[PDB]
RNA sequence: AAACUCCAGUUGACACAAAAUAGACUACGAAAGUGGCUUUAACAUAUCUGAACACACAAUAGCUAAGACCCAAACUGGGAUUAGAUACCCCACUAUGCUUAGCCCUAAACCUCAACAGUUAAAUCAACAAAACUGCUCGCCAGAACACUACGAGCCACAGCUUAAAACUCAAAG
């Protein structure tokens, strides 16, 4: 199977992080 | 066959003789299956015991002028 | 229970290497164990150089100690060997004799392995 | 009959009263373990 | 360091032969798994990838050897046709 | 504990071992053996004393006894070994096995589920 | 012989954490592989290295 | 008798002998096989240092010391040393698994030196340091 | 094909016919094309080894079925 | 009814179970001579069971008791004792071919 | 290239680090994990099933405090590459990997295949994968995305973990 459902995932956990470390 | 284990010792004591198994013979009789027969005679007797019986059948034979060389 | 112990000493004159054996003998046995022979196996140049003690050793005298001792007497036996100049290497070890060897019948043949995968045409 | 054995093998334990003996006799005497196993799964024992 | 020099992978030059006696230290070295250790040891391979590389190693060895085990109990069947024409 | 002079279990009944040299009466004794020794002669013990048959090993009574045996084991190893993750759930596990053991001798035989208790000192708690 | 290939892989029958982890099934294939072609080396380095230190000599 | 590829046992009683001397009084050629480099140290028996030669020492440089022929040359310079304070036997002990391996070899007998005995003291270690971590290429 | 010879010359003692050789994909089952249209299929097909030359039932034990012939086979 | 039907047994012929070499014998670390046999005559190795021709419970037996010897002081580790160098080959391994 | 030249090679002395070969074995443990040697203790249950939360555990990373330090090494610095190179390659060195005492409680913690008891005959069977099913029990799942998110609650956790939605949008997602 591709990893296109973690990818998806992957990022938006990548978003979040930065987000809180932001504020 | 009863008899397997009569030939199973058979070859384990004295192996396959010289004597070549002719197989297109319908009614080759090789020296195991001539000791088998003369073995299973004296059973008839009423021996009880292998040791015993065995040792008998293969004097028999040599009476007769078989040859018999043990693997030993 | 029954222990062995594997004693390279020192390679020294034969008046030292007896004090060094009774001294040893009279540790286990006031450790509360039963001392039951004692076997030399002679002195050999050692596998490798072994370092004890500030000194540098090539040869050794092999002895063993065959004894039965409580549990609790195998620690402390182990603490007096480190601690004695003219022992090179001490070991306790369950005697090898305690451990009864099994019965085998010989070598079971295995067969390869079948139906690993499924008899589908591919 | 294990007891029995035991018995009899504890004559010969070393005690504080044969110990300067038993180590004497210990330095004169040499036990070699060492033997080799052939192809055939012979052991040929030491020749020395 | 502890063990004496001159015993170990040590090999005797017959007749000035350097080149067979080479060729036979680099062969007991590799039957014995010391020249793939030695490169394997240049770089850390980490334990998830020690133990794809051993399951690989081995799964090859098993297939290897099923198909030497065939190509030898087929060698038999080489010899020239014998019913050339039918 | 069982003094340490307390001859093995398999040499205590053995004929004439009260006649032979203390050399190896303390051979066969409990010093000389490792600690699953003497728990076999802890075994035997609770049996003569609380069990009615001390040979029926099978009864859900002398079921409880070796349990019992064993979570006082795990108890003094862990004593020493207070960072044991392993025994400490061989212990705890062993401890809610004895709970249903003895909940099943509670609902079946009473009068003998009052023995286990005082022999082994067990109190028994109604689950929460 | 030939490595034993009872309870290596992961099956329903195998209770064990599987041994081999295969990419591909094995199962023997109906051809072998094609002869590897020698990795070629540059030759008469030797003899070249003689030829040119003469050269710097003379 | 049959060759030994086994070399003599220092104790044991040998009656082989190089010009005289027995295999505990051959000068030993210590050769490091790098990945870049190849250093060559002929030393007495009794570890005296007799002659030194490197591919660096050699004058090649950089990527060009990494190479067969490079470790050859070093392997003569070292020869022509060591036979100037009175080497003709030696035994080669080689360390390393680099390109001048067996070249270096090549040079000391191109130079004049017989090779006797051929070990290879390579460090494996027995479980040791963690090595550095795998390249990324 | 050690018996291919054998077989032949028994097909042709007893006049009947025999196939030895390659069997050709759809000798049965489109023998109209192959053949010709007017051409009659086997009424009865001996099969004296059923099994090709890679151990597998050989081809026509199935065709035969298709076309509704009865089959003998050793 | 018929005597000639077969009978049920159990294979007569059947040859016995092969046994290794140190089949009912004790492997002692002590005994160096023995372990050094299973061992690289030039790297000191431990030869696997494809070359020694052991069974599963007798190499485990020579493994445990070579690791035993190497450490109490009785074995050399990098190389084999050059005085068991000329002791009964049983390993199935060729170094010079 | 930088770096080093207080350097390198040989020899001797020399760890609070990591454990060739064996292992072509397939074992131990509930799982996580476990492969140098020795000794001590020691691997629950005589019906099975039974919890995100009770109870006890749980790789790596990380936190708190005290130690050890060979080597490795986030970060950082230098060299090089490049349009740029906050990377890939080279060098150096730190947190960290280790020990002791407490935390934290996550993983592609996946053999993505639940425990127990059976079966190989029928329809064997969407496809692929590691053949198809029966009894019984517990857990879990009901379009995609929003969402390993918001709020609430609990927690030694305070940029955390566990539990976990909706509105708007789409006619697909898979
Ligand atoms: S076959 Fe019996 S121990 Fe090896
Ligand atoms: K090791
Ligand atoms: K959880
Ligand atoms: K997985
Ligand atoms: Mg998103
Ligand atoms: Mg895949
Ligand atoms: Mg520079
Ligand atoms: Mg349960
Ligand atoms: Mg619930
Ligand atoms: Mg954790
Ligand atoms: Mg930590
Ligand atoms: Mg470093
Ligand atoms: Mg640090
Ligand atoms: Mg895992
Ligand atoms: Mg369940
Ligand atoms: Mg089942
Ligand atoms: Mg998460
Ligand atoms: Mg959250
Ligand atoms: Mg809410
Ligand atoms: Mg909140």
């Amino acid at each position: 199977k591709n990893v296109l459902k973690i990818r998806r995932r992957k990022m938006n956990h990548h978003k979040y992080r930065k987000l809180v470390k932001k504020t | 066959y009863h008899e397997d284990r009569i030939r199973a010792k058979f070859y384990s004591v004295y192996g396959s003789g010289q004597r070549a198994f002719d197989l297109f013979n319908p009614n080759f009789k090789s020296t195991c299956q001539r000791f088998v027969e003369k073995y299973t005679e004296l059973q008839k007797l009423g021996e009880t015991d292998e040791e015993k019986l065995f040792v008998e059948t293969g004097k028999a034979l040599l009476a007769e002028g078989v040859i018999l060389r043990r693997v030993g | 229970p029954r222990y062995e112990l594997a004693l390279i000493l020192k390679a020294m004159q034969r008046p030292e290497t007896a004090a060094t054996l009774k001294r040893t003998i009279e540790a286990l046995m006031d450790r509360g164990a039963i001392v039951r022979d004692l076997e030399n196996l002679g002195e050999r140049a050692l596998p490798y150089r072994i370092s004890a003690h500030s000194q540098q050793h090539n040869r050794g005298g092999y002895f063993l100690v065959d004894f039965y001792a409580p549990t609790a007497a195998v620690e402390s036996m182990v603490e007096h060997l480190s601690r004695d100049i003219d022992v090179i290497r001490g070991n306790i070890v369950k005697h090898p004799l305690t451990q009864e060897l099994k019965e085998c019948e010989g070598i079971v043949p295995v067969p390869l392995a079948e139906k690993l995968y499924s008899t589908k045409k591919r | 009959r294990e007891v029995l054995q035991l018995q009899e093998e504890v004559k010969n334990f070393i005690t504080r009263e044969n110990l300067e003996a038993r180590v004497e006799a210990a330095l004169d005497s040499r036990k070699n373990y060492n033997w080799a196993i052939t192809r055939e799964g012979l052991v040929v024992r030491p020749q020395r | 360091a502890k063990h004496l020099k001159f015993i170990a992978r040590t090999v005797m030059v017959q007749e000035g032969n350097v080149e067979s006696a080479y060729r036979t230290l680099n062969r007991i070295l590799t039957m014995d798994g010391l020249i793939e250790d030695i490169k394997h040891r240049r770089y850390y391979e980490k334990p998830c990838r020690r133990r794809q590389r051993e399951s690989y190693e081995r799964c090859r060895r098993i297939y290897n050897m099923e198909m030497a085990r065939k190509i030898n109990f087929l060698m038999r069947k080489n010899r020239a046709d014998p019913w050339q024409g039918c | 504990d069982p003094p340490p002079s307390t001859l093995l279990k398999d040499y205590q009944n053995v004929p004439g071992i009260e006649k032979v040299d203390d050399v190896v009466k303390r051979l066969l004794s409990l010093e000389m053996a490792n600690k699953k020794e003497m728990l076999k002669i802890k075994q035997e013990q609770f049996m003569k004393k609380i069990v009615a048959n001390p040979e029926d090993t099978r009864s859900l009574e002398a079921r409880i006894i070796a349990l019992s045996v064993k979570i006082r084991s795990y108890e003094e190893h862990l004593e020493k070994h207070r960072k044991d993750k392993a025994h400490k759930r061989y212990l705890l596990m062993s401890i809610d096995q004895r709970k249903k053991m003895l909940k099943n001798l509670r609902n079946t035989n009473y009068d003998v589920f009052e023995k286990i208790c005082w022999g082994l000192g067990i109190e028994y708690t109604f689950p929460p | 012989a030939t490595p034993s290939l009872r309870g290596r892989l992961a099956r329903f029958g195998n209770p064990r954490k599987p041994v081999l982890k295969p990419n591909k099934p094995l199962i023997l294939a109906n051809r072998v592989g094609e002869r590897r072609r020698e990795k070629g080396e540059a030759t008469c380095i030797t003899e070249m290295s003689v030829m040119m230190a003469c050269w710097k000599q003379n | 008798t049959k060759f030994s590829i086994y070399p003599p046992i220092p104790g044991e009683e040998s009656s082989l002998r190089w010009a005289g001397k027995k295999f505990e009084e051959i000068p030993i050629a210590h050769i490091k096989a790098s990945h870049n480099n190849t250093q060559i140290q002929v030393v007495s028996a009794s570890n005296e240092p007799l002659a030194f030669a490197s591919c660096g020492t050699e004058g090649f440089r950089n990527a060009k010391k990494g190479t067969g022929i490079a470790a050859q040359t070093a392997g003569i310079a070292a020869a022509a040393r060591a036979k100037q304070k009175g080497v003709i036997h030696i035994r080669v002990v080689v360390k390393g698994l680099g390109p001048g391996r067996l070249s270096a070899m090549h040079g000391l007998i191109m130079g004049g030196l017989e090779v006797i005995s051929i070990t290879d003291n390579t460090p494996i270690p027995h479980x040791g340091c963690r090595p550095r971590k795998a390249r990324k290429l | 094909r050690q018996f291919s010879y054998l077989i032949e010359n028994m097909a042709r003692d007893c006049g009947e016919y025999a196939h030895t050789r390659y069997f050709r994909g759809g000798m049965l089952t489109n023998a109209r094309l192959l053949f010709g249209p007017t051409v009659r299929l086997p009424d009865l097909i001996i099969f004296l080894h059923t099994l090709n030359n890679i151990f597998e039932p050989h081809v026509a034990v199935r065709d035969a079925a298709k076309m509704n012939i009865p089959t003998v086979g050793i | 009814s018929n005597e000639d039907l077969p009978i049920s047994m159990e294979n007569p012929y059947k040859e016995p179970l092969k046994k290794c070499i140190l089949c009912g014998k004790h492997v002692d670390y002590k005994n160096v001579q023995l372990l050094s046999q299973f061992v690289s005559p030039f790297t000191g190795c431990i030869y696997g069971r494809h070359i020694t021709g052991l069974c599963g419970k007798k190499q485990k037996e020579i493994t445990k008791a070579i690791k035993r010897a190497q450490i109490m002081g009785f074995m050399p580790v990098t190389y084999k004792d050059p005085a068991y160098l000329k002791d009964p080959k049983v390993c199935n391994i060729r170094y010079r071919e």
